[PDB]
This record gives structure tokens, sequence and C-alpha cells, in this order.
């Protein structure tokens, strides 16, 4: 529909952008997305807390 | 005026492909239409759709 571009911000919850190695093929490059980091918040410090 | 918006020319496969994207790039207008009557039948029904 011309909807996704250079000008169209898509943003979107972590409920479509859940296990980031998966990626499909449909989502635009530059989705902006939210979700609990799972990079730099590790899971040593997770069962500390 | 006349602000002619856009013109399109359907080669063929109206329900295929790459007709879809051109005909929805159409909005609240008057859409002058050349075709033949076989064929407007198919191209009404693919704008009512």
């Amino acid at each position: 529909l011309g909807l996704t571009g250079y000008d169209f911000f898509w943003i979107v919850p972590s409920l479509v952008s859940g296990n980031t190695e998966l990626i499909p093929k449909e989502f635009p490059s530059g989705l902006i997305s939210v979700s609990y980091d799972d990079w730099d918040y590790s899971l040593e410090a997770r069962v500390r807390d | 005026g006349w602000d002619m918006q856009n013109v399109i020319t359907l080669d063929t496969s109206f329900e295929d492909a790459k007709t879809q994207v051109q005909l929805k790039k159409i909005h609240s207008s008057v859409i002058l239409l050349y075709c033949s009557k076989d064929e407007a039948v198919l191209i009404l029904s693919e704008a009512r759709s």
C-alpha cells in the first residue's frame, strides 16, 4: 500500500519482535520495537537479582 | 484544476501481481477506465476486492 519506506516509522511492542533471532522477510528495516534486554542483562545477573 | 493523480496501465495478470500495487494507490476520486467489456468485468471485480 506504499505505507512503508524512508518517511514511515513503524513502532511496535515486544509482542511482534519476540525471539529476535527469527526475523521475517516482511519486516521493514528500521522497524522500531521495545523489548526486555537479553544482551547486556546476563542470566547470572538475573539470578543474582 | 484537473488534478490527474496518476495513470495506470494494467498490462496483464490483473489478479496475479504487479497490478494490485498500482491499483492500491488510487484514492477517493473519479476513475476513467478504458478497456473492453469482458476485461472491464475483471478490472471492476478487482477494484471491488
